[PDB]
């Protein structure tokens, strides 16, 4: 049915909502950010 | 019980990481590592954690293998019966550094360093604790206290008596940061790293959490003018009882 | 017009352009056979012919859009049919199939007709009025006429004498077709190329018709709960038919509902002539709460006679009116309303509901 | 049983009562929510705060000076008392 | 008919969730069985996706709690689900009891459901603190220690049931083998009792606010608290995701964190919070087997309460002094539950007796005495 | 010099710590005097300053928690 | 028949077609939320089984 | 055929040779739709007094609609002229008729009317239906008013009425039978004289889908009927939402092709009989209009069936309406059409009534042809606009316990 | 349950007694009052516990006027608690209103009730 | 019921040899701690003056000890397990810890909240050591 892609829609708007805000409010501590530092 | 004996409470230091929405410092994961291997791994096990829980989080993938290869693990023995050894790899847990329980109490006047794998979920204070066990040694005990011999005062530990020490001291590991290690601050950097350890799903347990309270706050809005909008018929319903 | 079978057909202009075809069965009511039988039979009328069944014919009919209906009189069986101009040939024929060769079924009489039945004379009876009408016909005119208008199972009636009723009526000269709205060559043709020309001249071995044979200084009381009603019933001749309908409209009849009469005055009270082939009984009733109807009936009996002769001629034009009005298709009615006196003296009366209210004939 | 199905759920003969009501699509959802969930709260806590708070207030009372006393008695002045129980 | 009414599986789900004639005046209290029907989902979903990495051999049985958290890819959500979400599941369970005992719920036409009811409850304590005996902490190792010792206190059969329960000579494999075993199907037979408990809501319907009848005004299901019971279901979740996601442990104990060893026993030992009421009972009546059946009556009390509870009037909304008397109550419960946390200490021990003194006297004593003297009342103010 | 240390220090002379700090130095005086009789080892109860370096050392805890990660 | 309760303060001022399509807007964006949250618990589940 | 008399008023006649009767009636607009609460009924009082007059052999009676009202003077058709004459007469003294009567008996006889409209279960549930989906107009109002209402009314009302609303510019004289339009006109002409006035402007009203319930278990059965918002005598939907009530029709369960009628809803109902009776209608008003049904179910139990099943075939109507079932529509309500225009008083109060609240009267010949118009198509069309997902208004009278509330029928409007 | 023969035999045993009653029944009508059933609409006997056989037989004996005004004063009790609203205290049942309608045919069932158990054990 | 496996491995010997002339070891039988212990010369001469009397317990070292030197005791330090701490207490002799109550070098409950002394095992000696 149309429920099965819709729900689609919905997860990925608020999956690449919260991992796109994620590392921007954490950006300092995450590790992809950090590991130049001990490189 | 006395005050000593449940043990001075920890305080709340805002750690980077107490918030609903922040992660680990995963610099201060990196450094608590560090001082980790240099000081605790002396007594400390920490068996359940994994060279390769290491990627991505504290070390790139070169530097957990490479630090695998530093280490001896013992292999199937030969077909020829003999015992065989091999450097370790990624899949490899870490090695404490003693064999059984019986060599590390024999070598800790009879005290046991626990595993650390799990002390920071397995204590009240949690990682506050830890740091406020590992910078709680006052120079001197509080006056009229005897410690039985071998053991160090440290007011956090139920009971006043600890056999652990001070350890932590002032520019005792150089972090390859170049951070300062101070003790409070090498302090923090292992309470950070034990939590990790305690709680390696901490950053995605959290961020799937920010997730599910995004979805189901939406969800629930929506329930409520649902019913609401539904209820609206009922809730204005006019009733007249009108006999002759 | 008629054809070999001397079947009349009678056609006429109509203003509402439908072609409101009905059939007569002349002596096929309620008052040819045993009591009920022509009830059941106009419920087995429209449902099984020769040709085409009743889920057939039904959904047919309703595409073309026409009604038909099958209704019981005391003289003739009449079935109805009522279509767009379009039409004729269709309904026409199937009324043929319907006069013969109808199935007559037993699933049917145990499905549609019995239960159908027994619903319509419940609902009927239910009305105090109606139920005082029939006891009134049964006390005025003891037989025939007065047979019950509706079958009651007091009257056991097996699927055999209804089929053998159909049978032994609807012969040619029997039945009347008569239309409203349809060209009487045309319909003549219809019936004639129809299964119509396949019946009878006459019943073999029925059909013959009794005297009326009336009763009046009867009385009757029907026990009912609910409304009440008391209904008093003057039989008359034919040639009579006239002066009770200027008596009715004088003082107030169903066909006319009108305040301002005399009889409309009083709550419940009516008054109609009902006109049949050979004898004719004018009722004037009065319905409701049993206190009220008691005398209101008194009321109503003393206003039917001490009518003014001048408002009784007054009367005559709306008698006029009323005659018209009842002459549908089915019903053709030729009454002369002369404003000639009508007695009442010979009343029979009935009596239904709280009979411990209701008063006697004793009191009028 | 005393609850019949939607024909007959066992209410008496019931008679006289109309009930109006309007339908959704054609009436202001959350019509008074703002005002209602602020004023018709604190009116329905008002009513109701007496019987929670009665018990409340004696069995907190009761739990604060068990807690004082047991917090008196493990000190350097309430191990006589300790002793003594 | 409708298809909905027709087929006869449908017919079931209709009866039960799309026209079941509920009464037009429920709070939202009444959400709360569908929310413990929820959890009872969950707790079964989630528990047979631990079961799948769960090793009920006692030196296996915290590494693979640990090998979940750990190594499965969702493992740390499943274990936090199953363990917050029995803790949420008791606490929606104390939220319909103490609403069946504030409103009615328990009188006369319903007393059958009531005493399933209480069934369901023992059950579930069974099934709750048997999974708990299945992480083999510290604290879940010496919790089933003290509660096989405490069952040795049956006059004749003590001495030979526990070993049948240790299925050795202390807490040790075969217990825990037992107790996931038992774990893993008791909640089956926990469904099968809920679905009794429905049956038995079905026959004579769900009680009101008011009390009075609600036959004169019910309302369908499907428009009308099913979408209420969506309210309920969403702020439930929505709670279990603040537990869930963020700080987890809240409701669980450190020391069950420590892999079990016999020969140190913990400083305390306490049961998960839920239990901690009944376990301050236990503790309260000094002798073993007088603590045991004071427990159980603690908990068995609820089917005397129909009995005792001699009010013409069902409910406590009307009722002035009934409900001083019940907030007493749940505020003793409470009480209860804070000191089986606390050590049996000088002024607890005492606190903990009248505790439980005045908690069973609150069934056999309070409640008939308040009802009978509200409906005296009543009758007086009135005429 | 490490931040904590000269946040205890700043603290302790704070004027909340600064009671707790005064109990608690004659608490140790007197513990002293009590350890200078001779009869020390017979006493049943040895007083000892566990309480309050307990009080001094939460309310010091209470002003350097906040304020000490601001400094690494 | 009789005087029916004044309701013109509860009635809603926005379109007759338009109120139920916004009312289907919110159905559908509930239905499709929680579709993708038993989505994203049914993987997150399975994924045990990999 | 039309002429507008001096004073503007306007004959309007449909002569048939044909026709077995005559009928002349003079109507003036502004039925209970143009009272207000404390006055209401005062219409039909006032109608009924005017009918009330010596009849000089005709019969005169009231018409007493929802929008319009007027007096009706059957006769033959030799008659018809003195009747018109009558009428006229009637009609230019109904201010001193109405101050000479005394409105006690005739206020007795509306309020037996009223009452009788509140006990025939068929009229109640169809006047509380009327009364809920226009709820706070005055198109709410009973035609002949509520027996509170009635009793309160006085002479100096009706005559505020009749000068209000009795004027040139608001009344017409329809007349049809047999006879020469020429000398009715001329008959009437010479005789009607009434008051000069604008024509009073029409209130508003709206459709408001709600429910009521009289529940009384003591009736046997539950007459139900529920409607949405239909199309008034303007709309160009007018035959278009009668063809779409006849695609349900009516039915009856004890009638003999109660097993046999085409609607699907028939076949539907009889297979536990759910219903008793049913019938669906598509009232037009001035402006507005109720298309619906009305049921009788004997069952207590099968209200709800009734109401999901009737629902659904209504859904059926935006979808998959066969082209079988709308050419039985269309002939059925060409010859519903045909069948209500037979009787002269018929024909005479259809004039009436479109001349005075559309202005125009299409020919039933103009109608036939609108109606053969239509294609399948076009109902569905209708379907969607009017009847799909609209809301709805519902009314019951007994044993309505399981009629469920509002949200399960409105609901039922969209489901697929 | 306690039966209404029990109630009513307490109540008139300390209505008989002037101290008590003087003691009680101002404290009665304050706590009926206290109650909060009367803002409701709902008479004291609308309260009472329908659920048994007795007072459903009480019921079923109730006059024609006083069941259709109990069924009303029950459903404008349900609406009132669905809305969370209370009636006015103009429009709130009245002390005096408050007339103990139903006790009379409860009484008459229990009467019944007490007899038949009584020749059953006689 | 115990399997054959679980029911065999109930003797759990351990040999007495290593034990210091007075001190007190830890044998884990029975999934429990059997607290034993060879008693000092010193210890069991004070615990035979030791009246029993004055214990609130009714117990005496006589009948506690088997083998007078060698004696055997369960490791619950309180009647409800403590997990027993080693020579502190009333006595000196255990602490249980578990409550911090005072368990006597004879084991009995001294002190605090366990309601007997400690549980006795089968501490039967062949020669040189023995089995619980
Ligand atoms: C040398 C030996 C070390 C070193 C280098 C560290 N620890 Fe610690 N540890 C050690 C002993 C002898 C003990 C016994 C504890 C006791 O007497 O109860 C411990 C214990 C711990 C604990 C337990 C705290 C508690 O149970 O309350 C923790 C936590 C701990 N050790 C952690 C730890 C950390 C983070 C270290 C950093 C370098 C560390 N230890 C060093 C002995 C030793
Ligand atoms: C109402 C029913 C149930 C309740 C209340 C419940 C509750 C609990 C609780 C509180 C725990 C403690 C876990 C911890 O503290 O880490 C637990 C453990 C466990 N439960 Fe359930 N449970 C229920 C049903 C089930 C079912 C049906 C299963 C099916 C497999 C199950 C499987 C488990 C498992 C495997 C554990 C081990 C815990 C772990 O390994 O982390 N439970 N249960
Ligand atoms: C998994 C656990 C349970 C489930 C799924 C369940 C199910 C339900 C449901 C669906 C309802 C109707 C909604 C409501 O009234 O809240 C209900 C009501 C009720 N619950 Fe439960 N139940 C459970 C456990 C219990 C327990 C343990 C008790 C008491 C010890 C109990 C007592 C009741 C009672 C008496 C009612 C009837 C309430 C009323 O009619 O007023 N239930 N239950
Ligand atoms: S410590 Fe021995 S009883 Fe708890």
């Amino acid at each position: 049915a149309t429920i099965f892609g819709g729900a689609f829609a919905f997860q990925g708007f608020f999956d690449v909502a919260v991992n796109k805000w994620w590392e921007e409010h954490n950006k300092a501590k995450l590790w992809k950010n950090v590991k130049g530092k001990f490189l | 019980m006395t005050a000593a004996e449940h043990g001075l409470h920890p305080p709340a230091y805002n750690w980077p990481h107490n918030g609903m929405f922040e992660t680990f410092d995963h610099a201060s994961i990196r450094r608590g590592f560090q001082v980790y291997r240099e000081v605790c791994a002396a007594c400390h096990s920490l068996d359940r954690i994994a060279w390769r829980n290491l990627v991505g989080v504290s070390h790139t993938t070169s530097e957990a293998k490479a630090m695998a290869e530093e280490l001896e693990y013992d292999d199937e023995p030969d077909d020829e019966g003999k015992p065989r050894k091999r450097p370790g790899k990624l899949a490899d847990y870490i090695p404490g550094p003693y064999e059984n329980e019986q060599a590390a109490r024999a070598a800790n006047q009879g005290a046991y360093p626990p595993d650390l794998s799990l002390i920071v979920k397995a204590r009240h204070g949690g990682s506050d604790y830890i740091f406020s066990l590992l910078t709680g040694y006052p120079d001197e005990p509080p006056a009229g206290v005897v410690l039985p011999e071998g053991s160090n005062y440290n007011p956090y530990f139920p009971g006043g008596a600890i056999a652990m020490g001070r350890v932590l001291f002032d520019d005792l590991v150089e972090y390859e940061d170049g951070t300062p290690a101070t003790t409070s601050q090498m302090a923090k950097d292992v309470s950070t790293f034990l939590n990790w350890a305690s709680e390696p799903e901490h950053d995605d347990r959290k961020k799937w959490g920010l997730k599910a309270l995004v979805v189901l706050s939406s969800l629930y809005l929506l329930s409520i003018w649902v019913k609401r909008f539904k209820w609206t018929p009922i809730k204005n319903r006019k009733f007249r009882f009108d006999p002759p | 017009s008629s054809i070999p079978n001397s079947v009349k057909i009678a056609a006429k202009e109509s203003a509402t352009d439908l072609t409101k075809l009905s059939v007569i069965i002349n002596n096929a009511g309620s008052k040819t056979g045993k009591s009920g039988v022509s009830h059941l039979l106009s419920k087995f009328t429209f449902l099984n012919n020769g040709a085409k069944s009743a889920l057939r014919f039904t959904r047919e009919s309703e595409l073309l859009g026409g009604t038909f209906e099958s209704k019981v009189t005391r003289d003739a069986l009449i079935l109805n049919t009522t279509f767009l101009k379009q039409d004729l040939p269709y309904y026409v024929e199937a009324l043929g199939n319907v006069v013969s060769n109808t199935q007559f079924a037993p699933h049917e009489f145990n499905e549609i007709v019995l239960p159908t039945a027994n619903a319509e004379t419940k609902l009927a009876n239910a009305n105090p009025a109606f139920k005082g009408v029939e006891k009134l016909h049964e006390i005025t005119f003891r037989r025939g006429l007065g047979n019950p208008l509706f079958y009651n199972e007091s009257t056991p009636i097996k699927l055999e004498e209804v089929a053998q009723f159909s049978k032994e009526q609807f012969s040619g000269e029997n039945i009347s077709i008569v239309a409203e709205g349809a060209n009487e060559e045309d319909l003549t043709k219809f019936v004639s190329e129809s299964a119509f020309c396949y019946l009878p001249s006459s019943s073999s071995n029925g059909a013959k018709a009794l005297p009326t044979n009336t009763f009046t200084g009867q009385e009757a009381r029907v026990p009912s709960s609910g409304a009440s009603s008391a209904l008093i019933g003057i039989p008359v001749k034919p040639a009579d038919f006239g002066k009770y309908e200027v008596l009715s409209a004088a003082i107030g009849t169903s066909t006319l509902p009108s305040t301002s009469t005399p009889l409309a005055q009083i709550p419940g009270a009516t008054s109609h002539l009902y006109k049949y082939q050979d004898a004719g009984l004018f009722v004037i009733s009065v319905s409701g709460e049993a206190s009220q109807v008691a005398q209101g009936i008194k009321q109503a009996k003393s206003v039917a006679e001490s009518v003014s002769s001048s408002a009784l001629s007054e009367a005559v034009k709306a008698a006029e009116l009323s005659v018209a009005l009842q002459s549908t298709v089915d019903s053709p009615l030729n009454v002369k309303v002369v404003a000639e006196e009508a007695p009442i003296s010979k009343f029979n009366y009935v009596a239904v509901g709280d009979l411990d209210v209701l008063p006697y004939a004793d009191e009028l | 049983t005393y609850m019949g199905w939607w024909g007959s759920l066992g209410s008496p003969k019931q008679k006289y009562i109309t009930q109006y009501t309007i339908s959704p699509y054609a009436a202001k959802p959350l019509k008074g929510a703002a005002y209602n969930a602020v004023f018709n709260t604190f009116r329905r806590t008002k009513n109701q705060f007496l019987y929670v708070a009665i018990p409340f207030v004696v069995v907190w009372s009761i739990w604060t000076r068990a807690r004082d006393y047991n917090e008196y008695l493990y000190t350097k002045e309430g191990r006589e008392e300790l002793e003594r129980v | 008919m409708p298809t909905r009414k027709s087929n006869t599986y449908l017919s079931l789900v209709n009866s039960y969730l799309i026209d079941s004639p509920q009464p037009s005046s429920i709070n939202y209290w009444w959400n709360l069985g569908s929310l413990l029907g929820l959890c009872l989902v969950i707790q079964i979903a989630s528990g047979v996706f631990l079961a799948m990495h769960y090793s009920s051999n006692i030196e296996l049985a915290f590494d693979s709690v640990e090998h979940i958290m750990r190594d499965v890819n969702a493992g740390w959500l499943i274990r936090y689900i199953h363990a917050n979400g029995a803790s949420f599941f008791f606490i929606c369970m104390y939220l319909h009891i103490g609403k069946a005992l504030y409103y009615g719920s328990y009188k006369q036409p319903r007393v059958m459901l009531w005493v399933i009811g209480v069934v369901i409850f023992i059950l579930t304590m069974a099934i709750a603190f048997m999974g708990y005996c299945l992480v083999y902490g510290q604290m879940s190792h010496w919790g089933a220690t003290v509660i096989t010792n405490l069952l040795s206190a049956i006059p004749f059969i003590g001495n030979d049931i526990v070993p049948f329960i240790w299925g050795g000579f202390s807490v040790s494999n075969p217990t825990i083998q037992r107790f996931f075993a038992l774990h893993f199907l008791l909640p089956f037979i926990l469904a099968a009792l809920v679905c009794m408990h429905l049956m038995a809501l079905h026959v004579h319907g769900s009680s009101n606010p008011v009390g009075i009848t609600g036959n004169i005004d019910r309302l369908p299901m499907h428009p009308y608290f099913i979408f209420k019971d969506l309210i309920t279901v969403f702020v439930f979740l929505l709670i279990f995701s603040l537990f869930v996601f963020y700080s987890p442990n809240t409701l669980g104990h450190p020391d069950n964190y420590i892999p079990g060893n016999p020969m140190v026993t913990p400083p305390s030992i306490v049961p998960e919070w839920y239990l901690l009421p009944f376990y301050a009972i236990l503790r309260s009546i000094p002798d073993k087997l007088g603590g045991v059946i004071a427990m159980f009556g603690a908990i068995l009390i609820l089917l005397s309460l129909p009995y005792t509870d001699r009010s013409i009037i069902r409910g406590n909304s009307f009722k002035v002094l009934s409900k001083l008397a019940f907030y007493l109550f749940v505020f003793n419960f409470i009480l209860l539950g804070n000191l089986g946390q606390l050590h049996v200490e000088v002024p607890y021990i005492q606190l903990g007796q009248f505790a439980t003194a005045y908690y069973f006297a609150h069934y056999i004593i309070v409640v008939p005495v308040i009802s009978t003297l509200e409906n005296i009342l009543y009758y007086i103010g009135t005429q | 010099a490490d931040p904590l240390d000269t946040l205890r220090e700043e603290c302790t002379k704070t004027a909340a710590c600064k009671p707790f700090d005064h109990h608690f130095h004659e608490c140790i005086e007197r513990v002293t005097k009590e350890q200078e009789e001779p009869d020390y080892e017979h006493k049943h109860y040895k007083e000892d300053c566990i309480e309050e370096f307990f009080h001094l050392q939460h309310c010091v805890n209470d002003c350097v928690a906040p304020r000490l990660f601001n400094r690494l | 028949n009789y005087q029916q309760p004044d309701y013109s303060s509860y009635l809603n001022n926005k379109s007759g077609q338009g109120s139920r399509n916004f009312t289907y807007f919110m159905v559908g964006s509930m239905g499709l939320l929680s579709a993708a949250g038993a989505k994203s618990t049914v993987e997150a589940f399975l994924s045990s089984f990999a | 055929k039309y002429t507008t008399l001096s004073n503007g008023v306007t004959v309007a006649t449909e002569t048939n040779p044909a026709a077995k009767t005559s009928s002349v009636g003079l109507f003036f607009g502004a039925g209970s739709r143009s009272e207000h609460s404390h006055s209401n009924g005062i219409s039909a009082l006032t109608t009924n007094v005017l009918a009330s007059q010596s009849a000089k052999g005709s019969l005169l009676t009231a018409k007493n609609d929802r929008e319009f009202n007027g007096i009706i003077a059957q006769t033959t058709n030799d008659n018809i002229t003195e009747a018109g004459k009558l009428i006229a007469s009637i009609a230019s003294n109904a201010v001193d008729i109405v101050e000479k009567t005394d409105l006690t008996k005739h206020k007795q006889y509306l309020s037996a009317q009223a009452s009788a409209v509140e006990a025939d279960p068929k009229s109640k549930v169809l006047s509380h239906l009327y009364s809920s989906a226009f709820q706070g107009y005055s198109l709410a109002l009973p035609t002949l008013g509520t027996t509170e209402s009635v009793e309160n009314l006085e002479n100096q009302d009706s005559l505020r009425h009749l000068a209000k609303h009795l004027v040139n510019n608001n009344t017409v004289i329809a007349a049809s039978g047999n006879f020469d339009h020429d000398k009715l006109a001329d008959a009437i002409e010479a005789n009607l004289k009434i008051a000069e006035g604008v024509k009073p402007e029409i209130k508003p009203a709206s459709f408001l889908g709600s429910e009521v319930r009289m529940r009384d278990d003591t009736l046997p059965k539950a007459y139900i009927s529920i409607a949405v918002h239909g199309e008034g005598l303007n709309s160009p939907n007018y035959y278009l939402a009668k063809v779409a009530a006849a695609i349900y029709g009516d039915f009856y369960l004890h009638s003999t092709i109660a097993k046999f009628t085409s609607p699907k809803l028939a076949s539907i109902v009889q297979e536990y009989n759910i219903v008793e009776s049913y019938n669906h209608y598509s009232k037009s008003f001035s402006d507005t209009g109720i298309w619906g049904y009305y049921a009788e179910i004997a069952d207590k139990f099968t209200v709800d069936d009734f109401t999901h099943f009737s629902l659904k075939e209504w859904n059926r109507l935006s979808i998959s309406i066969s082209e079988a079932e709308v050419a039985r529509a269309k002939a059925q309500v060409k010859t519903a059409l045909a069948k209500e225009l037979a009787n002269s008083f018929a024909v005479t109060s259809d004039i009436a009534e479109k001349v005075l609240l559309v202005g125009h009267r299409q020919s039933l010949r103009e109608a036939f042809e609108k109606i053969d118009a239509i294609k399948v198509n076009d109902v569905k069309e209708w379907g969607k606009s009017k009847v799909w997902d609209r809301d709805i208004v519902i009314s019951g009278t007994g044993l309505i316990e399981d009629l469920l509330d509002y949200n399960r029928n409105r609901n039922e409007m969209a489901m697929m | 349950v306690q039966s209404m023969t029990s109630v009513v035999k307490a109540a008139n045993f300390i209505l008989a007694r002037p101290t008590l009653s003087k003691i009680i029944t101002p404290l009665a009508q304050k706590f009926t009052a206290y109650a909060g059933y009367r803002e409701m609409g709902l008479k004291f006997n609308d309260l009472l516990l329908e659920e048994t056989p007795i007072m459903q037989t009480a019921i079923k004996r109730l006059p024609s006027e006083l069941n259709y005004s109990r069924n009303f004063r029950i459903l404008t009790a349900h609406q009132l608690a669905l809305s969370h609203q209370l009636l006015p205290a103009e429009k709130a049942v009245k002390p005096e209103e408050d007339d103990n309608y139903l006790i009379p045919y409860i009484l008459e069932a229990e009467k019944e009730a007490f007899e038949k158990a009584e020749l059953d054990n006689i």
